[PDB]
RNA sequence: UUAUGCUAUCAGGUGGAUGGCUCGGCUCAAGAGCUUAUGAAGGACGUGCCAAGCUGCGAUAAGCCCGGGGUAGGUG
RNA sequence: GAGUGUGACAGUCACUUAGAUGUACGCCAAAAGACCGGAACAUGUCCCUGAGUACCGUGCGUUGGAUAUCGUGCGUGAAUCUGGGGGGCACCAACCUCCAAAACUAAAUACUCCUUGAGACCGAUAGCGAAAUAGUAGGGUGACCGAACGCUGAAAAGUACCCCGAGAAGGGAGGUGCAAAGUGCCUGAAACCUGAUAGUGAUGGAACGAUACGGCAUGAAAGGAUCUCUGGCAUGAAGGA
RNA sequence: GGUGGCAAUGGCUAACCUUUUAUCUGGGCAGCCGAAGCGAAAGCAACAUGUGCGCAGCCUUUUGGCGAGGCACGACGUAU
């Protein structure tokens, strides 16, 4: 969050750098689907490791995946099959934008994700 | 001065690089020196050494606010208009106090009959408003 | 003298008889002045801290030792304070002290801005000042313009009155900008479209605010540089029907 | 109109006075009519230096019907007893008054212009 | 095959200018404005699994407890 | 439709924004109650109303304060409503004005460690000394003086395996990546240094060039195509065999 | 000085208020300068043109006339 008070690109990238971490979880948010967003009535979601979302920008667009990690610092997720095989041949995963994914299946195994998602 | 235009030319219109210094450049710092070298441009500037006279304390002086008679007849059918003055039947009914003026100066023609009410009078302000045909009143 | 009133839909539907604050004549000097006027009383002071590049208790070597007569640091050979060393003071710097306000008599002012708002009625200079427009000038809406309270309602007063088309120019040429503004926080370059006035306070103020490069302001609210963008004369404005009737004696 | 007039042209600002130069030129050429080119270049001459001229002037050299060119702007000092028609850059408030009142015209240069080209009997006072 | 050299360009090294970027600085405006013997500020020393500096902390030592917001990651 | 992030320029991808919500402890706070109490006049051989104080002499500082600022060292030193002080030298008189020598008292005002905002400000030799493991490294016994150093890439995908090499150096080969950009890694100028190419060169004279004419090299783009070369013809100023 | 606003019925506001975040709009006549000078002061206090020449411009018989501004007098206020 970075109201209108400051509309200096130096005070809003040191608030995004300097951005706490229960900040720092907003930055995960991710556009949900059509049905999730009819279902909710929110327009995105804080991605989480587990559920399902499609990559819509970058190379790999289209790919459905589950979140395997999520950093925070880094603002970064890691998806099933975003891989970059690297010269051992080895593969390693690629860290995603959640901005350039869209949740398509949500993780419900935690009560508290409804009021988390809205509210 | 115009830096632009100087940029590039060295010494900048100062004539050699040795001028520009300090205060001996001018000969001394503000009007100094007017007993001595710059006696003239004291006399040409007007400070020349002297004192002269004596002063009165402001609480007992005082200057006069001053209208002269011409001013008056020329301007009075505006100061009617306006309603600092009145005509009773021909003749211009003007007070001074309500103007700010004081002293009525004799300057100008009177051609119109003008009562006038004020502090003080110069002589020919007097005749002239007197053959005007209005007269003078004195501020009790 | 006399201008036709649009209704909503753009349709004139009356006439009313415009002041003499229309009929000024054009003074680009003047305009000018207000302009940069304004833009000076906006500017804000600025400059180095007190000693900045001071704050050192260096002292010259003096002669017999080849160097420089410089003033050095007393513990080091490296030169400190004077304009030239590196780390050395501003020479000539700007002071926060500094006065940058500009005054423009009171009478000229007004006359400059009278004169701007009878430029906004010449369609040569608004069409040469880059405004995009088909209709008729000067546009006098009908005071209904003012209650309506959508940027949708907006845009349909605009697009049957014939000015959405610089509206939308203003959009798609707003453009990042080159330079050191963009750090700054200037980073993009705006056009401006078009000016509506206002009789007062009105939900027409809000819901035309959104619109790419449109000022909605009131008649107690105008001045040189919104009706002279850049010191150009000649901007693309709706007037309102109390708008024309409270400019009487506006700038008399 | 050489690079002096061309000079002083460009200096001046006001655009009314810079098309007021240029038509006053015209009408001397076409008219051959020097009082147009004369009030050409008292315009063109600094700005300090335009006409102030005071109602009293006028009323002291003027008689009935006087008709009169001031290359610059009228002041409203004095009183105008006769009416005379007066062609000026600019009046005052007061001037403009005073003139209207006692039966004389507030013409522009323009307008003395269109109203005889020739500027046959036109007298003019700075 | 004229060496040692000279002049110009080109390739490379050194170097870190230029350009671009910048979580820093500076100035101005609006707020807010005391604290310590119930031991302050400041300093020393210690404190991390691998930890030397800084930062935080004080032998309960990059930390402990309670309430609220936040919620799936965290371990400056 | 302020802006920032996101693999290149984003109102609609994300945070936001406009606008609404909520908020513990606190802070202000109206209705309504409890309490000491306030204000006029008449009468007057009545009582009280600030002491080393006010004033003054003299010395000094300070002040625009001038014989007429304020301070205080020494000396001196009153009066009590029928009274006392002031009205820019002193005194006399008239008139006007006040009541000191005891005490408190919000607001309007100053400032910037700190918070927020903004900026015709600087943009890494600039801007704070410090874009900081910066009052640090370092210097001085000490008071104190005081630096330099930003940047790989979209993602480490931070080069597998092989050969040489004493090698956990390095090189070669081979890969990754749009691009080596290969870790003090963006761009990568000049000085300086290494090599190549063009010209010249061991009989040669020096402000290192300008101008004209030649040799050699180059002359792809951005320069010319009645342009370049070589001639003829017509007209040809000054001049003129 | 160049360019402008207004103009003897003159010009401009300062602080400050109005900001709805430094702009801006509208106020704000306190004050300053001009409007009468001379004189140390007390004090007193002047031409809304009496005359001549004359540039531009206009008229004209091309020689003259009128002639703003300008120039030269005359007159007047005050100090000596």
């Amino acid at each position: 969050m970075i109201a209108m008070v400051s509309k200096q690109p130096r005070k809003q990238r040191k608030a995004r750098y300097a951005a706490p971490l229960h900040i720092r979880q907003k930055f995960m948010g991710a556009r949900l689907s059509e049905a999730l967003t009819k279902e909710y009535g929110t327009r995105s979601a804080a991605v989480i490791t587990g559920d399902t979302v499609k990559v819509m920008r970058g190379d790999f667009k289209g790919t459905e995946g589950k979140v395997q990690s999520v950093s925070l610092m880094d603002g970064t997720i890691t998806v099933d099959g975003v891989i970059s095989t690297k010269v051992d041949g080895t593969e390693v995963p690629r860290p995603l934008n959640p901005s350039n994914v869209m949740i398509t299946k949500l993780e419900m195994k935690d009560g508290r994700r409804a009021s988390s998602i809205k509210k | 001065m115009d830096t632009k235009k100087f940029r590039g030319s060295r010494t900048c219109g100062g004539g050699t690089h040795k001028n520009r210094r300090g205060a001996g450049n001018r000969g001394g710092r503000g009007k100094a020196g007017g007993c001595k070298h710059h006696f003239v441009r004291a006399m040409m500037r007007g400070y020349s050494y002297g004192k002269h006279g004596f002063k009165r304390p402001d609480e007992v002086s005082r200057d006069v606010s001053i209208v002269n008679v011409g001013e008056l007849d020329e301007l009075a059918s505006y100061l009617v208009e306006e309603g600092l003055a009145e005509v009773k039947d021909g003749a211009y009914h003007i007070n001074l106090e309500n103007l700010g003026i004081e002293k009525v100066l004799g300057s100008g023609r009177v051609t119109k009959n003008l009562v006038v009410t004020s502090e003080e009078f110069s002589a020919s302000a007097r005749e002239k408003i007197e053959n005007a045909g209005g007269s003078c009143i004195d501020a009790e | 003298a006399t201008a036709k009133t649009i209704d909503l839909t753009g349709k004139a539907v009356g006439e009313v008889e415009l002041p003499a604050v229309f009929d000024a004549d054009y003074r680009p000097d003047l305009i000018k002045k207000a302009v940069l006027a304004a833009q000076a009383n906006r500017l804000q002071p600025y400059g180095p801290r007190l000693y900045s590049g001071m704050e050192t208790s260096a002292r010259g070597w003096g002669s017999g030792r080849g160097v420089s007569h410089v003033p050095r640091l007393v513990n080091s050979s490296r030169a400190a304070r004077v304009p030239h060393a590196k780390g050395g003071r501003r020479a000539h710097p700007p002071k926060p002290e500094a006065d940058r306000s500009e005054k423009v008599n009171t009478k000229e002012r007004r006359y400059a801005i009278r004169s701007a708002i009878a430029a906004t009625t010449d369609p040569t200079l608004v069409s040469l000042r880059g405004h995009i427009f088909e209709a008729e000038l000067p546009i006098v809406a009908v005071n209904d313009l003012e209650s309506l309270e959508r940027t949708k309602q907006v845009i349909e007063f605009l697009e049957a009155a014939g000015l959405y088309e610089d509206v939308l120019r203003a959009k798609y040429g707003r453009h990042i900008r080159a330079g050191r503004g963009k750090l700054r926080g200037r980073k993009y370059k705006h056009k401006k479209s078009v000016l509506i006035v206002a009789g007062e306070n009105t939900p027409i103020l809000k819901a035309a605010r959104n619109l790419s490069g449109v000022d909605v302001v009131t008649v107690d609210s105008l001045n040189a540089e919104l009706l002279a963008p850049g010191t150009h004369a000649g901007r693309l404005t709706v007037w309102t029907e109390s708008a024309i009737g409270k400019l009487e004696g506006a700038f008399q | 109109m050489g690079k002096k007039s061309l000079v002083k042209l460009t200096r001046k600002t006001n655009p009314r006075i810079v098309s007021l130069i240029l038509t006053l030129k015209e009408r001397a050429n076409g008219d051959s009519a020097p009082i147009w080119k004369d009030i050409a270049k008292r315009l063109e001459a600094p700005s300090r230096n335009y006409a102030a001229v005071n109602i009293s002037k006028i009323n002291r050299h003027t008689a009935e019907d006087d008709v009169l060119l001031i290359p610059g702007k009228v002041l409203g000092a004095g009183l105008l007893d006769h009416p005379v028609t007066i062609a000026a850059l600019t009046f005052s408030d007061s001037a403009f008054e005073k003139i209207t009142e006692a039966g004389g015209k507030c013409l522009s240069l323009e307008e003395i212009m269109e109203a005889n080209p020739k500027g046959s009997g036109i007298r003019i006072f700075r």
